[PDB]
RNA sequence: CUAGCUAGCAGUGGCGCCCGAACAGGGACUUGA
């Protein structure tokens, strides 16, 4: 070992507070920091560091009780360091793929020591139910989860294990974001998990235990905006269909409601139907059309930050937007208890956004703070945990959809 | 023998230079004597001629007046010191405690200097009149800290010498109980007392263990029930802010336990006042509602413990004026204690306070207990889940049931996603000027209306607009307008708020039974729009 | 070093008041409808 100097921007460590816990995850936690603190991985401390960071605790495909840590804070902190001196590449095959599959190798990270000058920035401590007892605090006396500094370190040696099997299938792409990992499939299924498997060995001969799990990037695609074909039209729907095409405008310039506006000329109720001339049915088929085709104008940048916007129907039916700067849309899709749901959609638009650009975003979540700071634990199966926030939406980008 | 904790200073620091202020000549031998009984057992080193460093000094006679005691301050060290960790930052409650039959309590006096320092540390203790402490001083920043640290390891080979008891510490105090007899419980506790004179602690055999309930922070901690400590209440007329501090302190340690509690008249009084002697006159609402909360503290009351093995039970009565509150229960009637939420964004609904209300209290009983029971509203199944699918926002909650007892919660009003026939159109705007505030705005047929206002914006001419106009309208309409702010506030579906505005909004919209409404943009030509827009726009737009 | 040569410390829980840091809208510079 020969642990690199960590050092943070010339900005002190946090010192973050920690949300309330069940004993039934206490209970979790002290079990299994036993024997991490017993295999050389942590030692308890006093109150000689003023540092502190979040804990918690989770629970697919086994009822077991792992952790990890919010480094977020951290890592925007110490983000020079892994950002730039020891940078990593991102490929684009892997969208062309039929299938692919994600990983979790923590263990690998659990079998290295560290640095000790850095140690005391990674303050993490336990709570107590009513406040019975003081925090019982730990240290990180090896690679932490979550950290993406130690798999910008431990590439070097993860790759000279790697070797043997890539070399023997080219074609197959590797990626190492974070504890997670994703490889690059153009075959069967079959091929696909009978490879997986090939890997898993050769993880599992230097002791990797490592048994949603799969998806398929081929099929994801932006959500066509479309408008209703009907027979016959009333004022409130082509009202509803004006105010959806002048907030679409910012995107499509080609958006003109001149032979449209015409018929809005006369003040008349409701329900009274109208005939769509044909200049007017010229015009909504050519922004119709115009509408169909993809973005013109716009790129992506690995420098500035990212947003995460989402949105809601109705019936469990949820909407989803990525941008750069305001208006300038990268991706649209679909998806379709409540706090699950948008769990498990935020998980996948995050993996989406990672696989296509290799970095995560900042959401916007329609809900207060203290809700979600209490309930996204339960439904939540990931590793990784990017920023957030909570934010008021009004009834106007709802009209992206139905 | 404990092991002391390594600590430095701040990032290139050293200790202050000071001179120490000068005093009197009477406490200096009161005080030298003392000095000499806290040097002669073995505590503190007295080296003055090499440290070149200094601290103040302060003599101080407290209470149990006796003698002049000695203090010291290190205001001007706390913040040079280095930065430490905050270790306890919240507090226990008697709520949360459990069932333990053999109870008692342990205290010791001086513990603070019953631990030593680092002695690169001890250098900054130029306690001149020179000595220097060789343990903890007082009035440090973390002492506290490495005391309840010390605490923790010392009694962490006796947690796993009997696992099977609970221990509650604190500051200087150890409650310990357990549900055992007496014979064991003193065995017990002699060999604690074994345990920690180890290290040089005290504990007497005379002590209060059963001649509780304890006074602790003004608690009753019975030995099968608590309470908080029985509270009085002034007689008089005249009110200064003084007594009122008082009374609102005591009605505030009473309310987190006693139900049926209301100070937001008494708070209320307060906002604006800055004086120190202001006689008040308490207003009638203010002196009923002292009236009703001696009425409910002329009869005292029992909190009751935590059972484990049985679950628990959240309910609410709720009283009105948009206040709530909550009892929480593990049996009918035994209710473990109770509070109060009633903060109000501008616009608010029923359901939208309740749903803070009870994920408030399930973040307090996962902090006291670490789980949720299940909860008991009194409100129907359909009416929160028609909310919650058609609100634009996601609430979800765990278990519950419905309760039939008035008052209840509901929307006392709805709105229609699809227009209706039989209804009529109104293309209604509203304008105004940013330096005569007159804006005209009115309403228009499929016969139009005009009305000039006074100090108004266009946001709330818009409103008064809509206002004016529903007062006119029938039953069924559906209406046009431009402000996202007017609808999307709407949206809400709203039935209290802070401008009486919207209440009349509401109250009007009450009696008519079916209403239509959407968004369109503005200055386009849009039937009436634009009508509008040039009506309004007469004399304010030139 | 705080108050008018004289008296003057901190923690805990609450009652509060002022400022700084965040959130949503309003008045001035630059682009489009």
């Amino acid at each position: 070992i020969e642990t690199v100097p960590v050092k943070l921007k010339p900005m002190d460590g946090p010192k973050v507070k920690q949300w309330p816990l069940t004993e039934e995850k206490i209970k979790a936690l002290v079990e299994i920091c036993t024997e991490m603190e017993k295999e050389g991985k942590i030692s308890k401390i006093g109150p000689e560091n003023p540092y502190n960071t979040p804990v918690f605790a989770i629970k697919k495909d086994s009822t077991k009780w792992r952790k990890l840590v919010d480094f977020r804070e951290l890592n925007k902190r110490t983000q020079d360091f892994w950002e730039v001196q020891l940078g990593i590449p991102h490929p684009a095959g892997l969208k062309k793929k039929k299938s692919v599959t994600v990983l979790d190798v923590g263990d690998a990270y659990f079998s290295v020591p560290l640095d000790e000058d850095f140690r005391k920035y990674t303050a993490f401590t336990i709570p107590s139910i009513n406040n019975e007892t003081p925090g019982i605090r730990y240290q990180y006396n090896v690679l932490p989860q979550g950290w993406k500094g130690s798999p910008a370190i431990f590439q070097s040696s993860m790759t000279k294990i790697l070797e043997p099997f890539k070399k023997q299938n080219p074609d197959i792409v590797i990626y190492q974001y974070m504890d997670d990992l994703y490889v690059g499939s153009d075959l069967e299924i079959g091929q696909h998990r009978t490879k997986i498997e090939e890997l898993r060995q050769h993880l599992l001969r230097w002791g990797l235990t490592t048994p949603g799990y799969e998806l398929h990037p081929d099929k994801w695609t932006v959500q066509p905006i479309v408008l209703p074909e009907k027979d016959s039209w009333t004022v409130n729907d082509i009202q509803k269909l004006v105010g959806k095409l002048n907030w679409a405008s910012q995107i499509y310039p080609g958006i003109k409601v001149r032979q449209l506006s015409k018929l809005l000329r006369g003040t008349k109720a409701l329900t009274e139907v109208i005939p769509l001339t044909e200049e007017a049915e010229l015009e909504l088929a050519e922004n119709r059309e115009i509408l169909k085709e993809p973005v013109h104008g716009v790129y992506y940048d690995p420098s500035k930050d990212l947003i995460a916007e989402i949105q809601k129907q109705g019936q469990g039916q949820w909407t989803y937007q990525i941008y750069q700067e305001p208006f300038k849309n990268l991706k649209t899709g679909k998806y379709a208890n409540d706090v699950k749901q948008l769990t498990e959609a935020v998980q996948k638009i995050t993996t989406e956004s990672i696989v296509i650009w290799g970095k995560t975003p900042k959401f916007k979540l329609p809900i207060q703070k203290e809700t979600w700071e209490t309930w996204w634990t339960e439904y939540w199966q990931a590793t990784w945990i990017p920023e957030w926030e909570f934010v008021n939406t009004p009834p106007l980008v709802k009209l992206w959809y139905q | 023998p404990i092991e002391t904790v390594p600590v430095k200073l701040k990032p290139g620091m050293d200790g202050p230079k000071v001179k120490q202020w000068p005093l009197t000549e009477e406490k200096i031998k009161a005080l030298v004597e003392i000095c000499t009984e806290m040097e002669k057992e073995g505590k503190i080193s007295k080296i003055g001629p090499e440290n070149p460093y200094n601290t103040p000094v302060f003599a101080i006679k407290k209470k149990d007046s006796t003698k002049w005691r000695k203090l010291v301050d290190f205001r001007e060290l706390n913040k040079r010191t280095q930065d430490f960790w905050e270790v306890q930052l919240g507090i226990p409650h008697p709520a949360g405690l459990k069932k333990k039959k053999s109870v008692t309590v342990l205290d010791v006096g001086d513990a603070y200097f019953s631990v030593p320092l680092d002695e690169d540390f001890r250098k900054y203790t130029a306690f001149t009149i020179r000595y220097q402490y060789n343990v903890l001083p007082q009035g440090w920043k973390g002492s506290p800290a490495i005391f309840q640290s010390s605490m923790t390891k010392i009694l962490e080979p006796f947690k796993k010498q009997n696992p099977d008891i609970v221990i509650y510490q604190y500051m200087d105090d150890l409650y310990v109980g357990s549900d055992l007899e007496i014979g064991q419980h003193r065995t017990k506790i002699e060999e604690l007392r074994q345990h920690l004179l180890r290290w040089g602690l005290t504990t007497p055999d005379k002590k209060h263990q059963k001649e509780p309930p304890f006074l602790w922070m003004g608690y009753e901690l019975h030995p099968d029930k608590w309470t908080v400590q029985p509270i009085v209440l002034p007689e008089k007329d005249s009110w200064t802010v003084n007594d009122i501090c008082k009374l609102v302190g005591k009605l505030n340690w009473a309310s987190q336990i006693y139900p049926g509690i209301k100070v937001r008249q008494l708070s209320k009084l307060l906002r604006g006042t800055k004086a120190l002697t202001e006689v008040i006159p308490l207003t009638e609402e203010a002196e009923l509602e002292l009236a009703e909360n001696r009425e409910i503290l002329k009869e005292p009351v029992h909190g009751v413990y935590y059972d484990p093995s049985k679950d628990l039970i959240a309910e609410i009565q709720k009283q009105g004026q948009g206040q709530w509150t909550y009892q929480i229960y593990q049996e009918p009637f035994k209710n473990l204690k109770t509070g109060k939420y009633a903060r109000m964004g501008a616009h608010t609904n029923d359901v939208k306070q309740l749903t803070e209300a009870v994920q408030k209290i399930t973040t307090e009983s996962i902090v006291i207990w670490g789980k949720t029971p299940k909860f008991k509203l009194p409100i129907q199944k359909e009416t929160w889940e028609t909310w919650w699918t058609e609100y634009w926002q996601a609430t979800w909650i765990p278990e519950w049931e419905f309760v039939n007892t008035p008052p209840l919660v509901k929307l006392w009003y709805q709105l229609e996603k699809e227009p209706i026939v039989g209804a009529e159109t109104f293309y209604v705007d509203g304008a105004a000027n940013r330096e005569t505030k007159l804006g005209k705005a009115g309403y228009v047929t499929n016969r139009q209306k005009v009305v000039p206002l006074t100090n108004t914006t266009n946001q709330k001419t818009q409103l008064q607009a809509i206002y004016l106009a529903l007062q006119d309208s029938g039953l069924e309409v559906n209406i046009v307008t431009d402000s996202q702010y007017a609808l999307g506030i709407i949206q809400a579906q709203p039935d209290k708020s802070e401008s009486e505005l919207v209440n009349q909004i509401i109250e009007q919209l009450i009696k008519k039974e079916k209403v239509y409404l959407a968004w369109v943009p503005a200055h386009k030509g849009i039937g009436g729009n634009e009508q509008v827009d040039k009506l309004v726009s007469a004399g304010i737009r030139k």
